[PDB]
């Protein structure tokens, strides 16, 4: 653990990290003299310890440990600046030699030494962990402490030397570098820092230090959350999550606040006796709890004060859609790589013509020669210009006589603004400095990703292959409301009673068609709904039994196993509880939209729609058309409450 | 999960059958070494004769020369209450000496040290007795030894109605199953500690064995250090090599 | 091979100092005479190479299992 | 699946902060602003419902079961598009009520955009996961409001309890079967300087009512009631409530105070007893310059008798004449100790005798003692009994425990005596009552200094708290003929209400043991009666006056512990096998909770094993602690500097090796020593030990319970 004295942003919303407005401009230093912590692997210095994607609750705090049971690790700390630093634990019954208080003690330089740190010079100190916090009776598993400087009760918990000891239990363990997890627990220390009422303190302030700052009350004293200001990221879980999370608050003993979710009931663990609904917090204990997500969106996370909302905390958590796991890039033709950019290739094959299972002995991804693959920088920015969300990459290599030719490992990289290249993808959760890759040819090979990572300019870069780099990785992204799901269109919740065609072909002296197989991936005789007549009168009504948001569609089409026919443009027909058979009506203006069907033969369309289609009884009535009618039609609604 | 485990016929030494000269039994005892055997002091007082017999697996049948070891006189304790239980350990006077043989295994003696050191790691142990504690009907004739974790000590004062002191604690599961009264009166709940073997417990009826599934009664003889140790040393050199080995002291145990 | 006085993954762990807690990782009793601390079983064992666990020696002294069935 | 649809309409009243249906004070009204309410109205909002009234600037109190629909329509007709924010789960952004950057689609802010005048329905319902089903009661409440500003939305009066209750054993309305009254409750602080209207007036109203002028509770007895503890404030303001008499059933457990803050989702009930007039005593030091004071007015209606007992059923009795004697002394009693350890400089050459020609020596602080016999001169011993100081020393109560406080006020005020909770005789006061009846049914506490009173009461097992709680519940006991001056004056103890464990006389407390306390009063002798005592009349320097400077504020200033105020002469020492109770207050001038950090020491609450603990004022806090460790450390505070910097504890806890008693000095024993006669642990008796009691020579009916059956 290390101590470097780093100036430190309270007010850090101008970052615009999930702000809206652009006025904010900050009448003092939006920087403050503070010290920051630091991980360290080793004794010495030259080596931290990477923050990775779990390390997100921090701001001006530094590292969090996680020593339980039959497992220690060393705190080396050498101090950097001009004044001896101190650290101190709580919790357990723990002795003066490894306490850190200053009062009264017995051994000379060994109780109190870690109180007076020289600078440049390093120190022996090492805690113990104990059993005491783990939490008894069948329900919780994991109670956090809390740590912190010890030279002043006051003076050092604004002056950013703060830390969560965070104990569970022993008995599940995870292989996460051998640290017990196997869940998604949090962790958040709301508490205000003050600049003036610390050891770092310049003698005077950034502005004014007449009447405690005459610009505000406590300008340096802000409410800073989470070591920001209206930031508290990685709140993106998934529905119906019973993560826990741990609510830790010791230095606020005069700000009691009611913690209240929009549209979430509590659930007690451990007696499993108790609703509650809500739950406060009381200054000194550690209070924890799990959540139970019930409804997706954007729900506030607030703790109904008036003080410490407006000018505290205001972030919203966002809740994405669980079983998103649709075609994005592969199966359509509209969503592809087209806006791919890196710098080094990999042979003289086609860049884009990368299809799993494509006939011709070139299908990969390259535009100039290789020449030597190498640990240098073969970055292959993967750029959307919009918000992505990935949980699971494929890798398939390639073959044609008998070579396997599959990457062996490659790093992920990623950034959020193109000036930086924040590659750090590597070091996620269970990731440290590696990273899966392909085993064989005719083996697929996915690489499924634990930590909702959320970025736009992913960049990924291969190593060395089978004597021939070639990759082919896939694409496979989520929503971002997180009601989008497939209703079973084409899986098969969805019946034919519902979705029903229009006529079916029936030859004289000879067999039958059966066009009501309108599902995405089909076999047999037809793959969808072809009907006899070939005009604009035919339908496909769709019964939706409630009303729903539909935002994005998707149609291929079928064929004959000789020709293949499609459909070029249709009409949404949308209605409500009772019947009406009329076209959706066009947003931008009053009349009624003109949708467009399946552009090429194969070729998937995907569109996305902001207003919605409340309704039940949704009809498709095919304008125009290719040689026969034909298309595989398959939206993705909501559930409206 | 284990159940009511029979012993076994190899490690299983400590269980010195006290019966009567009829065929009719009362309790057993505990094997330790040549000169004391750890008992209930209800398995004499308020009862019968005493008749020792150490390494007899089975009361009914018999495996040979293997049970002798006869008693002459037995005396009774200080801290024994005769209503109720506390501190009920007694010891039985032997009369002829028995060597070290396959069924007989002696044990090293307890000590005060390791009463923090045992009732904190190992939270289990076994309750060995032919089953004299509760002689109603699950008189098994195999010697019977089942399994029972320990239980904090603030469960065990409202176990049975009679207030208990730190001699005696939990040594049973929860309310659950029949995990009292089980085994013999004066039964070794012996806990194997590290690479040795130091009983720790003695079963005893409180209000005798009734609906007894909340938990169990069990001295504890690392604080019996002090009653071990004035009756050794202060008997003198075996006069007659274990008569009496000392039969001849005082009744509060000297 | 890294020096001595480092111990670990990447020798970074200082050299025990004293027991107290767990045994000291020895099968008998732990008690720390100011930073040195061994361990030693009394009559009816021995020791090993290391010190690591108490060799049995004796057949039945008078705490042994009986593992022949 | 049952529809609960609501018509609430919010309008603008001009409500008066006093109920005054006379006009004959409205030309000199005290009081005259408007108030934006919520109020209920019937199908296609028609008349206004008439309202209760308690409900004076409160809403409608809705009310609903688990797995049912709340179709609730709403029509604002104030000024701004208000909405309605609930505590559901099934209620999506669409139809939410809440009025902010969502970053989502700009079509769910309809159930916001509720005009001045247009109606909306707002589509809600509720999932099964809201239903305790155990040991919490039947109902779960809910807070509603408007997500818009909460200054105004909620000083206005756009403040509406809603309930979500059990199916099964709940009513159309919200009342239990067993239980025949529904009581809601709302304690509320309407700020209207920051409010729509900015006018200076800051005024503690709890629901719009100045002086206690709030309407009061009254129901007869031979019934079941059941309450609803809500009340929001302004923010962290809280409400030191308490049930006098009366003892409620919060959570399934007899408990008579709540105190916490932004309306805690809680409902309680309990059993009506006798006929009288008890009180609702809302004592808040921070907010008493307005007025907020309520009773119980309990009549008689003959419908249903139970089978409650009065003794104890055949077993337990010990009729004993021991009657606690108190007499209300002024010996010499100082803030800091007889002879102080730790040298409390700052009181002792200062105030506590002639040093520094101050106040003096001959003080006239009362204190509430026990004396032994019929005496009101000294108790068991001459002094006091060291480890209570001024505080009250050790009272057990029990079956018959001859509760008879003989007390003889001897002082310059007219003094009384009020354990807290407790019920009494029709006869006999010991509560500050207003009951004024007849002959019969008189009571009157004020005891003249001379004049000798004794409150006869017996104590039976219709007195005692439940089964699953610790045995003695601690009560602290206080004046009643004052309320916030006696307490200052050191007129505070604690009395022990505890369980059915009555064995002798005394009541020999099973599987426990001593009691160590802690208490942390801040007064000051402005607030004490006896201020003529100290710069005025007790006075020897009148050319200079001690007032109007910071010096002598912070020397009356002072928290004090067994009635010193520096440091205590005992410490926190204990050893193993000891099952005592820690009781802890911290009564003063303040409204909020207190906590207190302990560094290296925990101990065991709730079936777990927490560090910190926080305390709860008017009531007492009791927890049964172990005290097992080994060492010495600090217990500290983490607050600014008059309590953070000087509220620590220095003591050392060892235990070699059990109780450590072979070598030290302690009053325990483990024993685990040479026992060669009589020790410690040795209960041989000649006819019988123990067992459970001792009714008979060996106790033949066998009927032993803990409470009636």
């Amino acid at each position: 653990i290390a101590a470097e004295e780093i100036s430190w942003d309270y007010s850090e919303f101008v970052q615009r990290e999930t702000d809206i407005e652009d006025s904010d401009d900050i009448p003092e230093d939006t920087t403050y003299k503070k010290v920051v912590f630091r991980k360290y692997l080793d004794s010495t210095f030259t080596k931290r310890d990477p923050r990775g994607e779990y390390e997100e609750h921090l701001g001006i705090l530094g590292p969090i440990i996680r020593a339980e049971v039959d497992d220690v690790i060393q705190v080396r700390f050498k101090n950097l600046a001009s004044r001896p630093y101190s650290l101190h634990a709580h919790g357990l019954s723990y002795e003066k030699s490894s306490e850190g208080k200053t009062y009264e003690d017995d051994s000379p330089e060994w109780f109190k030494e870690d109180n007076a740190v020289q600078p440049n010079s390093s120190y022996t100190y090492v805690w113990h962990a104990t059993e005491r916090s783990g939490p008894e009776s069948p329900g919780s598993a994991c109670r956090a402490w809390a740590y912190y400087s010890a030279v002043n009760p006051e003076k050092d918990i604004h002056s950013g030397l703060i830390g969560p000891l965070l104990i569970c239990q022993k008995g599940i363990l995870h292989k996460d570098s051998n640290m017990p997890m196997d869940m998604r627990e949090f962790v958040l220390l709301f508490m205000t820092f003050d600049e003036k009422k610390s050891w770092y303190y310049e003698k005077k302030s950034r502005s004014s230090w007449r009447l405690t700052s005459s610009e505000m009350k406590k300008s340096h004293e802000f409410h800073a959350i989470n070591g920001m200001i209206y930031s508290l990221p990685g709140l993106k879980m998934y529905e119906q999550e019973w993560v826990r999370l741990h609510l830790l608050n010791i230095g606020g003993s005069q700000d009691i606040h009611v913690v209240h979710f929009h549209g979430q009931t509590l659930l007690e663990n451990g007696n499993k006796q108790h609703q509650l609904g809500v739950w406060p917090l009381l200054p000194g204990s550690f209070k924890t709890l799990e959540m139970k997500a019930s409804k997706p969106g954007w729900w506030l996370l607030n703790t109904e004060v008036g003080e410490n909302q407006r000018a505290g905390m205001q972030t919203p958590f966002l809740i994405m859609d669980r079983d998103c796991r649709m075609p994005m890039g592969l199966s359509t033709g509209i969503i592809s790589d087209s806006q791919i950019k890196a710098s080094e290739f990999l042979g003289y094959w086609e860049p884009r013509l990368a299809r799993l299972n494509n006939g011709g002995s070139y299908n990969a991804w390259s535009v100039e020669k290789l020449a030597a693959e190498f640990a240098s920088k073969p970055w292959i920015q993967v750029d959307m210009q919009k918000e992505v969300i990935i949980t699971g990459i494929q890798t398939q290599g390639a073959k044609h006589y008998l070579k396997s030719c599959y990457t062996t490992e490659f790093y992920v990289a990623y950034s959020s603004n193109q000036i930086n290249w924040q590659i750090f993808k590597g070091n996620s959760t269970r990731n440290v400095m590696y990273f899966n890759g392909n085993s064989d040819a005719s083996t697929i090979k996915e690489n499924q990703f634990d930590p909702p990572i959320v970025a736009r300019y992913i960049r990924i870069s291969p190593t060395r292959a089978y004597n021939r780099p070639t990759l082919r990785l896939e694409l496979q992204g989520c929503e971002v409301n997180g009601c989008s799901t497939p209703l079973g269109m084409e899986n098969g919740k969805i019946e034919n009673k519902q979705i029903t065609a229009s006529s079916f072909k029936k030859s004289w002296w000879g067999d039958y068609w059966e066009p009501f197989r309108a599902r995405l991936n089909a076999q047999g005789r037809v793959n969808a709904w072809q009907a006899k007549a070939n005009n604009n009168k035919q339908w496909l009504e769709i019964d939706l039994l409630k009303i729903k948001k539909i935002t994005a569609i998707i149609t291929q089409g079928c064929k004959s196993l000789s020709s293949e026919m499609y459909v070029k443009s249709y009409t949404i027909h949308y209605s409500e509880q009772g019947v009406e058979w009329k076209p959706y009506r066009l947003k931008s203006s009053m009349v009624d939209k003109i949708f467009e069907g399946n552009t090429n033969t194969k070729g998937h369309v995907k569109n996305f729609f902001n207003p919605p289609i409340i309704s039940r009884f949704i009809r498709v009535i095919p304008k125009t058309w290719n040689q026969s009618i034909a298309l595989r039609l398959e939206l993705f609604g909501c559930d409206i409450y | 999960i284990v159940g009511g485990q029979e012993c076994k016929d190899g490690e299983c030494p400590w269980q010195a059958l006290l019966i009567n000269e009829e065929n009719e039994g009362f309790c057993g005892g505990t094997i330790l070494s040549e000169f004391y055997i750890l008992t209930a002091a209800h398995c004499l007082y308020q009862a019968k004769r005493f008749k020792v017999r150490v390494g007899d697996r089975n009361t009914e049948q018999e495996e040979g020369g293997e049970a002798v070891h006869e008693v002459e006189v037995v005396i009774k304790h200080n801290r024994f209450t005769k209503e109720t239980y506390d501190f009920d350990i007694a010891v039985l006077r032997l009369k002829t000496p028995i060597t070290f043989r396959m069924n007989v295994a002696p044990a090293c003696l307890p000590e005060r040290d390791w009463a923090e050191s045992t009732l904190m790691t190992q939270k289990t142990g076994i309750v060995s007795g032919f089953g004299r504690t509760h002689e109603k009907g699950r008189q098994s004739t195999r010697l019977k030894m089942l399994e029972v974790p320990y239980v904090d000590r603030n469960s065990c004062k409202l176990s049975s109605s009679f207030i208990i002191t730190q001699n005696m604690f939990c040594a049973g599961y929860d309310t659950k199953q029949e995990d009292a009264c089980q085994g013999d009166a004066g039964g070794p709940h012996v806990t194997r500690f590290k690479d040795t073997y130091f009983v720790t417990g003695i079963v005893s009826w409180g209000e005798g064995c009734a609906r007894k599934g909340k938990y169990g009664i069990y001295t504890k003889v690392t604080a019996f250090l002090k009653w071990i140790d004035r009756s050794m040393k202060t008997r003198g050199l075996p006069k007659a090599k274990s008569h009496a080995p000392e039969v001849i002291t005082s009744s509060p145990l000297k | 091979t890294c020096l001595e006085g480092f111990e670990g993954k990447n020798c970074e762990l200082f050299t025990r100092k004293l027991c107290s807690l767990d045994n000291g990782d020895c099968d008998q009793f732990c008690h720390e005479e100011q930073n040195s601390v061994v361990c030693s079983c009394a009559r009816g064992y021995t020791l090993a190479d290391n010190g690591k666990a108490c060799i049995p020696t004796g057949p039945y002294p008078c705490g042994k299992q009986t593992l022949e069935r | 699946a049952q529809l609960r649809q609501f018509y609430v309409a919010a309008q603008g009243i001009s409500w008066s902060y006093r109920p005054e249906p006379t006009n004959s004070s409205l030309n000199l009204s005290v009081t005259s602003f408007k108030k934006i309410v919520y109020r209920e109205y019937e199908p296609y909002f028609k008349k206004e419902k008439p309202q209760s009234t308690i409900s004076g600037l409160l809403g409608p109190t809705l009310y609903a079961e688990v797995g049912d629909i709340i179709k609730v329509h709403f029509k604002n007709k104030a000024d701004k598009p208000l909405s309605i924010h609930p505590q559901g789960i099934r209620y999506s952004k669409l139809s939410e009520g809440a009025s902010y950057l969502d970053h989502t689609f700009p079509a769910e802010k309809m159930d916001d955009a509720v005009a001045p005048g247009r109606e909306y329905t707002y589509e809600w319902s509720i999932s099964e996961d809201s239903g305790p089903t155990h040991d919490d009661p039947p109902c779960l409440t809910h807070i509603y409001y408007s997500h818009e500003n909460l200054i105004e939305d909620f000083n206005s009066g756009l403040i509406g309890p809603l309930l979500i209750c059990k199916k099964g054993t709940l009513t159309e309305g919200g009342t239990q079967k067993t239980f025949d009254k529904q009581i809601v409750l709302l304690f509320a602080v309407f700020d209207e300087s920051k409010s729509w209207s900015q006018s200076s007036s800051l005024m503690y109203t709890v629901n719009g009512y100045v002086n206690g002028t709030m309407p009061d509770i009254t129901v007869c007895a031979h019934d079941h009631i059941s309450w609803h503890l809500l009340g929001m404030s302004s923010g962290p303001e809280l409400f030191s409530i308490h049930f006098n008499g009366q003892v409620l059933e919060q959570n399934h457990h007899k408990v008579s105070a709540i105190t916490l803050v932004s309306a805690t989702s809680t409902t309680a009930n309990m059993t009506v007893g006798p006929e009288g007039k008890w009180i609702i005593s809302s004592l808040t030091p921070k907010h008493l310059q307005a007025g907020m004071q309520a009773y119980i007015d309990i009549k008689n209606c003959p419908k249903k008798t139970r089978n409650l007992k009065k003794i104890t059923r055949e077993q337990r009795r010990h009729m004993k004449r021991w009657e606690y004697f108190i007499a209300a002394e002024e010996v010499i009693w100082d803030y800091a100790p007889v002879i102080p350890a730790n040298m409390d400089k700052k009181y002792r050459s200062q105030h506590l005798d002639n040093f520094s020609n101050q106040i003096g020596k001959h003080y006239k602080k009362v204190m509430y003692t026990q004396y032994e016999d019929e005496s009101f001169t000294k108790h068991t011993v001459n002094p006091n009994m060291k480890e209570d100081g001024i505080l009250g020393p050790i009272i057990r109560a029990q079956v018959r425990d001859t509760l008879k406080i003989v007390f003889k006020n001897m002082a310059s005020r007219p003094y009384s005596i009020y354990p807290h909770g407790v019920t009494f005789s029709p006869y006999e006061d010991e509560v500050n009552s207003s009951f004024t009846s007849g002959r019969n049914n008189t009571m009157i506490r004020a005891v003249q200094p001379g004049e000798t009173y004794t409150y006869k009461w017996n104590i039976l097992e219709f007195d005692e708290p439940t089964e699953n709680d610790a045995q003695c519940l601690t009560r602290p006991y206080y004046s009643d003929v004052d309320i916030m001056r006696d307490i200052a004056s050191g007129l505070i103890g604690l009395l022990l209400i505890c369980k059915s464990r009555s064995l002798d006389r005394r009541g020999i407390q099973r599987a426990a043991d001593i009691e160590q306390q802690a208490v942390f009063a801040v007064f000051d002798e402005n607030k004490s009666w006896y201020l003529e005592d100290n710069i005025n009349k007790f006075c020897e320097n009148p050319d200079e006056v001690k007032r109007d400077d910071p010096k002598f504020y912070e020397s009356n200033i002072m928290s004090t512990i067994n009635g010193y105020v520096p440091e205590s002469i005992t410490t926190l020492g204990f050893c193993f096998d000891d099952t005592v109770q820690w009781h802890f207050c911290s009564v003063g001038t303040q409204n909020e909770i207190l906590t207190i950090h302990f560094t290296g020491h925990s101990f065991i609450y709730g079936k777990r094993h927490e560090d910190t603990l926080t305390l709860f004022p008017m009531r007492g806090e009791s927890v049964t602690v172990t005290m097992d460790n080994v060492g010495t450390w600090m217990l500290t505070s983490m607050n600014s500097s008059p309590r953070s910097k000087k509220l620590r504890l220095k003591f050392r806890d060892v235990k070699c090796i059990p109780d450590d008693d072979e070598d030290s000095y302690e009053i325990f024993e483990p024993p685990e020593s040479t026992v060669m006669a009589t020790r410690k642990m040795h209960d041989r008796l000649e006819p019988e030990d123990e067992e459970s009691d001792a009714d008979y020579d060996y106790q033949n009916r066998l009927a032993a319970a803990l409470g009636i059956r």
